[PDB]
């Protein structure tokens, strides 16, 4: 089952 | 422009040690609620609604403290309990009487008034911890939804926004641990200035609306506070907590350092197997607050506003650039195409619904995990984050020290708990950013 991980949405949402 | 600086990043360093242990004010996904349908009033009709009280005894002793004064001061809230039980007007919070086992706990020894030629103690390594599997245990429960609301619609145009997130996380765990945590810190905050000389005991209450729309009042179990005098804002009040747990400390002792675990009373639960019985604990420890950090607490909501507008902004990062709004798209089906989470399949992704938590979550642990180690992880992985993404796109951030960026990060990375998921979570990100 996942493991959230928040700093992944960087692979898509720009830093900022 | 010219790109050409590589798969130059590598993993944070993560420190070796003993396991990284628990440090919350209350208990996380590890509470167990007492609930119905004057706090203290409340706590006995919460009380009441359990049948298997027995005589406590402990399981995982405090291997610094002195355990026996733990098990005295539960009995010593039971036998007090006992004595407000019916009579007819109960109090609010309530003085309890100032023991031996209370003084100690609430460090009442190391009062001022007593010592000699020691009084004269000047002196001037805070110890490494490595990650444990439990905090991210905790954050994925965290980002979880619940069977209850913790929130009105509102607060007691882009305002549709906010109720389509509202719509997404009131029912959040992470909500839950928002109004859990403003309601015990307002409480600790008032028993602080309306006692200041008093050993009150508080009960840990929180209310929500269930699916069927009936008002619950929950029970977390109670807060004993010591001695609260002086206005000095960052002046600290001990306390020492109590609180219910169907846990087995025994399972993950290395959490549970800073308690002791005392098994209070034995439950019977309804199961796809019939009644089963489990052992109920109480976990308790030592601790302290001060106007500031109570302030804090009582103003998590703003977890709430945050969360927000990230998830607010993240969406003009597509509206505008797909021209229509794109609210009700994705609010209303898919776009299941941001990434936020592993799984033994590898990288995962989750709608806007998903993403609203897991930014609550995020923020509210930020708030809960708060440290120094915190603030300084915070604003250096940011830029770690920034170069990253660059590289990723193949740009030239600069010549830039990058491995004096490195230093700065992992000088925060000693042990906290939360910081170090942070530091994994990002070595995770650096793995797929820069595969």
């Amino acid at each position: 089952s996942m493991d959230v991980n928040p700093t992944l949405l960087f692979l898509k949402v720009p830093a900022q | 422009i010219e790109p050409f600086l590589k798969t130059t990043p590598r993993p944070l360093r993560l420190p070796d040690g003993p396991p990284c242990s628990q440090r919350s004010k209350f208990l996380l996904m590890d509470a167990l609620k007492l609930s119905i349908e004057i706090p203290l009033y409340d706590a006995i009709k919460c009380m009441k609604t359990f049948f298997g009280w027995k005589e406590p005894n402990i399981v995982k002793p405090h291997e610094k403290g002195i355990n026996p004064n733990y098990l005295l001061a539960w009995k010593q809230v039971l036998a007090e309990l006992q004595d407000i039980e019916n009579e007819e007007k109960i109090p609010k919070t309530k003085n309890m009487r100032k023991t031996s086992q209370l003084k100690w706990a609430l460090g009442e020894n190391m009062a001022p008034e007593k010592v000699d030629f020691e009084d004269c103690k000047d002196v001037s390594e805070p110890k490494p911890r490595s990650l444990a599997s439990w905090i991210q245990s905790e954050f994925n429960k965290a980002c979880e939804l619940t069977d209850s609301s913790w929130i009105e619609l509102d607060e007691i145009i882009a305002s549709m926004r906010r109720n389509y997130f509202t719509a997404e996380v009131s029912h959040c765990r992470a909500t839950e641990y928002i109004m859990k945590g403003v309601y015990i810190n307002t409480a600790l905050l008032n028993a602080s200035c309306a006692a200041m000389d008093d050993f009150q005991l508080i009960p840990m209450i929180s209310k929500c609306r269930t699916k069927e729309g009936r008002r619950k009042t929950n029970l977390y179990g109670f807060i004993i506070k010591g001695r609260s005098h002086l206005r000095n804002d960052t002046d600290v009040v001990n306390f020492v907590s109590m609180e219910f747990s169907l846990t087995d400390p025994r399972l993950e002792p290395h959490k549970w350092e800073k308690y002791c675990v005392l098994e209070i009373g034995d439950m019977l639960l309804r199961t796809a197997i019939g009644q089963v019985s489990r052992p109920m604990f109480l976990y308790v420890r030592t601790n302290g607050t001060s106007k500031i950090k109570m302030k804090w607490g009582m103003e998590m909501r703003r977890c709430l506003l945050q969360s927000l507008q990230q998830i607010e902004s993240m969406i003009e990062a597509e509206s505008s650039v797909k021209e229509k709004d794109m609210t009700k798209e994705f609010f209303e089906n898919k776009s299941e195409t941001w990434p936020i989470g592993e799984s033994p399949k590898g990288m995962e992704e989750g709608s806007i619904g998903k993403v609203c938590r897991t930014l609550l979550a995020k923020s509210v642990f930020n708030s809960l995990y708060a440290s120094p180690q915190l603030e300084g992880f915070s604003a250096e992985s940011r830029k770690l984050l920034l170069i990253v993404q660059a590289l990723r796109d193949n740009l030239e951030p600069g010549t830039f020290d990058l491995g004096g960026l490195y230093e700065a990060i992992e000088e925060c990375l000693i042990n906290d708990p939360w910081v170090l998921l942070n530091a994994s979570w990002f070595n995770s990100f650096l793995t797929h950013a820069l595969k």
